[PDB]
């Protein structure tokens, strides 16, 4: 089937330029009637059209962003590049890009989409603390890190049933700190191991932490 | 394909030109063939004369859209030139061409066969044979192992003079001069060739003069002393 | 039922830059010469089916036009480093014009070092050749229009270049795409002229100005709303009417 | 251009209850398109061209409409239908979407469980304690959390993060973060938890003691 | 007509090195141009056709590069075999046009000339007249100097020299001066001198004969 990936850095530093790539297979885009688009959304906000480009390197963009937008297309490598200029606070987005077809005006198939916030920052690390036990719930704790998102598993996406991710919550000194617990039953507590597994890849960072009373 | 003229040397004013060239290598009647004329001025460059097509059309340039007149005489193979009424600035050396291809959808504009040229000069005064001597070798026309000797091409008119040297058999270390125009109007020229000093004597070495414009080839041998 | 009738004609030249061929008299070379005289065998028949001199009046127009001296200079350069480029002729008019094929280029990069040979070579070349063998064909038979437009007079890759590249709506776009088939019926490819270096012919492709209105059939013909009137064969399909201006067995 | 106006903004119903959304347009559109999207996954394409339904979705889903109108109804409201869903167009630039509908499924009234954990060994090495009371399973959305540090009410230091609804049962989970330091949690004693929700007809309270 | 236009008119450089000979054209002429070679004395000789192909026999050193107005040849390497004058021809529009041309020369080492001095022959004094022909031979570069010294008497406008193109085996040239005298005033003197100055010489020499 078709297959699309997004590609870039999670975090900006403001106004430096801004490189997405979207990769894909499944498809050639040299291929008549082929094109990809790229759709963002700013967090609690709606989606929002970007730019599109075609097989016959015919380029469409949104006059919301005239100045910045820049895409180009590459055959020879099935990706396309979008490449734009000046962030600002505002583009933090969850940017995705999309396969179209002329015989029908939309975006049929999806990439997962990642994540680009626009602050003037200093990378940070994951500062992992367990949540012991004492029907018992257990869990794990992150701070301080950046940004958004970070994957989180239990028992290598082993343990999924009763498995909540509650979402990062800004603190007074702006970093990031959410929660993951997970109901388990109490007679298992002693016999099975409960490892969360913590991979901040904008910071490239594995951590993982066993669960114990 | 190979091309050879045959023209006039010397054309007196006010009369029609008659140049020729046979082909040979492939037919007059070939495919994708236009038998071109081009001739080159005396110091200056080339000048396009016009074509004769495979099929019969002739284009003509236009400074000369009316003076020319190309034939086609299938049965010899060969396609000639005519040129009305020539004056003092039609003397040049006029060079046959072809133009062979296999596709034609543009113009047929390279040219891979050539001729090797009609000296045509054009004036009203007449011909004139030339006079052979030789510049015979000495104790000064040496120089160590070698020794230089030649024969002196004078009082001719007009262009060209071929000189042979033993009918093309010594072809080395050979120089003809260009034509010098002497003091009356009559070109002259000196060709010299050297030779090893120790062969002289020896081998014979006889200058051959042809001069087409006048119908005259004369043999003259050089020796020492 | 929806509508989808012609109001006007896209004119449009096409163009297959083709290669001089010089001299080439030199196993695995008997299949090049023998493809090599049918391409002779083709370019040939072009030329002598353009010495001979009203539906399709505003597509032949261009084609008296590329005629003049130094107009197929200007399409020729044009596509130097592309497949398409817009010219604005003697007339002002801007024609958009598209290299579909690149004969110039495959002959003198590929045949001028064997010729003045591997056999994977030799594949390709039988079919970028076949093409023109089949164009040639085609328009010798027709008499220079050719309709509807084939699959060698524009592949299927090549028109909806066209379509997109076309100064229309979004939407009819999309209509025009789905239904490729159609539009090919009611298209005109027109031969115009062979010289320097060029196979160009104008392809007129048709401009549906009036979609989804209402429209009925069954006095013997159909009526199609346009404008507040009603006008009057048109080729249906599906729910889309295809017409243009001047048993009702299955059941679904 | 061409601006949309979704509505409803926000609907509340039952399992098996008939939902249509209306999007209407400013000019008048050719064909209508819709998109769900999932609370964190990228969107997926649900009803293309007005009336057409993409392949992997369900009949449950219906849309009808021209013109500048347009509706997307949904025969039977299932759990897992729960998102946001938007009307897109492509029959001019630039391409624009809906407003956006998030929908909520109608639910019993479930009382949660609470919990409460105390900061770990390895965050106090670090100096900071972070005591974590755990919400899961309740419904409605609406529940008050109220630390009490040594019968006194906390306020400024305690952070609530809530899940977004689930997908088969349609329940809500919250974590309230109480964030102090080092030295003001070895100054107190007890650290007790009251959760006050619909469900529950009285604040049950969860506490212990340090050490 | 089309007016073509060649850039530079005469150049000059060592063997092995690199030439690159521009042709400017009047309008556009797309991918018809003809580059020829012509060493003097004989015909035109093709080398480039359609701008940036190569003729059959041309050796692998010549490229042609070019499209529309602006056209160039290169040489990879200057060979002695190169001496000629280069024009390119144009075959879009009719009439076709040729350049003015670029005359090619090669630079290298100092040549000195030898000086054969030949006698009138007796066949010509039977004439009424005699001529003396003083040759230099494979000499670089061009330039030199020739002045007769009849009896040590400066002879000026009867005497003629002739210089010969830049030879294509040696890059050498050839120089005869021609003394032209009668045979009363011949056999009126006794000594016949040709005195030669070059740069290839640390003084100048001359070769004289006697019994005149």
């Amino acid at each position: 089937q078709v297959t699309l990936r997004e590609s870039g850095p999670a975090l900006v530093k403001p106004t430096q330029t801004l490189t997405l790539t979207c990769t894909f297979s499944g498809f050639s885009l040299s291929t008549a009637g082929m094109s990809v688009g790229w759709i963002r959304q700013p967090p609690g906000k709606a989606l929002e059209w970007l730019a599109d480009i075609w097989w016959d390197d015919k380029k469409h963009y949104n006059p919301s962003l005239k100045d910045r937008l820049t895409i180009s297309k590459d055959t020879s490598k099935n990706q396309v590049v979008l490449k734009v200029t000046n962030m600002d606070p505002a583009d933090t987005a969850t940017y995705y890009c999309a396969r179209d077809m002329i015989f029908n005006f939309y975006f049929d198939v999806w990439g997962q989409g990642t994540t680009v916030t626009v602050s003037s920052a200093s990378t940070k690390g994951p500062s992992v603390f367990p949540l012991a036990p004492s029907t018992a719930a257990l869990g794990c704790l992150v701070k301080d890190y950046f940004p958004e998102p970070v994957t989180v598993s239990w028992n290598s996406g082993a343990l999924t049933s009763g498995v909540h991710t509650f979402p990062a919550v800004l603190q007074s000194s702006g970093l990031y700190s959410l929660s993951s617990v997970v109901t388990v039953p109490s007679s298992s507590l002693g016999t099975q191991t409960y490892i969360c597994n913590v991979n901040h890849k904008p910071s490239n960072t594995k951590v993982d932490k066993k669960v114990e009373p | 394909v190979q091309l050879v003229q045959s023209g006039p040397g010397l054309v007196k004013p006010s009369q029609t030109l008659a140049l020729t060239c046979t082909v040979s290598g492939a037919s007059i009647n070939s495919d994708n063939y236009y038998w071109t004329w081009i001739r080159q001025r005396p110091g200056g460059g080339l000048e396009w004369i016009g074509h004769i097509s495979y099929t019969g059309n002739t284009y003509y340039t236009p400074s000369l859209k009316s003076r020319l007149s190309m034939s086609l005489e299938t049965s010899q193979s060969q396609f000639s030139l005519r040129l009305t009424s020539v004056t003092a600035a039609d003397s040049a050396v006029y060079f046959c061409a072809a133009c062979g291809a296999y596709v034609l959808i543009s113009n047929c504009g390279w040219f891979d066969s050539w001729g090797q040229g009609t000296q045509v000069t054009v004036s009203s005064a007449s011909t004139k044979g030339p006079s052979v001597f030789p510049l015979a070798p000495s104790s000064k026309s040496t120089s160590g192992g070698t020794a230089a000797l030649g024969c002196l091409v004078k009082d001719y008119f007009p262009e060209p003079v071929t000189v042979s040297w033993n009918s093309g058999a010594l072809t080395s270390g050979v120089h003809t001069f260009p034509a010098v125009l002497q003091s009356s109007g009559l070109y002259s020229l000196s060709s010299v060739v050297t030779v090893p000093s120790s062969s002289l004597g020896t081998q014979t070495y006889i200058c051959n003069v042809n001069h087409k414009p006048s119908n005259t080839k004369v043999d003259k041998r050089v020796e020492p002393k | 039922y929806l509508s989808a009738l012609r109001t006007g004609w896209y004119t449009s030249v096409i163009t297959i830059e083709l290669s001089n061929i010089k001299e080439i008299k030199c196993a695995k070379v008997k299949l090049i010469k023998q493809e090599l005289d049918k391409y002779k065998n083709a370019v040939t028949e072009l030329q002598l089916l353009m010495q001979s001199t009203s539906a399709i009046a505003s597509g032949v127009a261009v084609s008296k036009v590329l005629h003049l001296e130094g107009e197929v200079n200007k399409i020729k350069s044009a596509l130097l480093s592309t497949n398409k480029a817009v010219v604005s002729l003697s007339n002002g008019v801007s024609v958009l014009t598209s290299k579909v094929l690149d004969l110039k280029n495959y002959i003198d990069k590929q045949l001028l070092p064997i010729v003045n040979p591997n056999i994977e070579t030799v594949i390709e070349f039988q079919q970028k050749n076949n093409r023109l063998l089949e164009i040639t064909r085609e328009f010798s038979v027709n008499a220079g229009v050719t309709t509807p437009v084939s699959t060698y007079m524009l592949t299927n890759s090549e028109l909806l270049s066209l379509i997109n590249d076309m100064p229309i709506t979004n939407d009819q776009k999309k209509l025009m795409s789905n239904n490729v088939q159609i539009v090919r019926q009611q298209s005109y490819s027109i031969m115009s002229i062979i010289k320097e270096e060029v196979l160009a012919y104008v392809v007129q492709l048709p401009l549906y100005g009036v979609i989804d209105t209402p429209c009925w059939k069954l006095d013997r013909g159909w009526y199609c709303d346009n404008a507040g009137s009603v006008s009057f064969t048109c080729k249906v399909q599906s729910n889309r009417v295809f017409c243009d201006t001047m048993i009702t067995v299955n059941k679904q | 251009d061409i601006q949309m106006t979704q509505s409803p903004s926000t609907l509340s119903a039952s399992v098996g209850d008939r939902v249509t959304i209306t999007c209407s347009a400013s000019s008048r559109v050719g064909y209508m398109h819709w998109y769900q999207q999932k609370p964190g996954k990228a969107p997926k394409l649900l009803i293309y061209d007005t009336s057409k339904l993409a392949s992997g979705v369900p009949s449950r889903f219906s849309g009808s409409g021209s013109g500048t109108e347009f509706t997307l109804t949904i025969s039977s409201l299932q759990p897992d239908d729960f998102a946001t869903y938007y009307c897109f167009q492509g029959s001019g630039y630039p391409f624009t979407f809906g407003g956006g509908t998030k929908v909520e499924i109608k639910r019993t009234v479930a009382a949660p469980s609470v919990f409460i954990f105390p900061p770990s060994d390895e965050q106090l090495k670090s100096g900071t304690a972070s005591v974590v009371c755990l919400l899961n399973n309740f419904y409605p959305r609406e529940a008050k959390v109220q630390w009490k540090v040594d019968n006194a009410l906390q306020s400024g230091n305690s952070q609530e993060s809530v899940t977004e609804q689930d997908s088969k049962d349609s329940t809500y989970s919250l974590s309230s973060t109480l964030t102090l330091s080092k030295a003001d949690y070895e100054k107190h004693k007890v650290y007790a938890c009251e959760v006050t929700h619909q469900g529950l007809s009285s604040p049950v309270t969860k506490s212990f003691n340090r050490g």
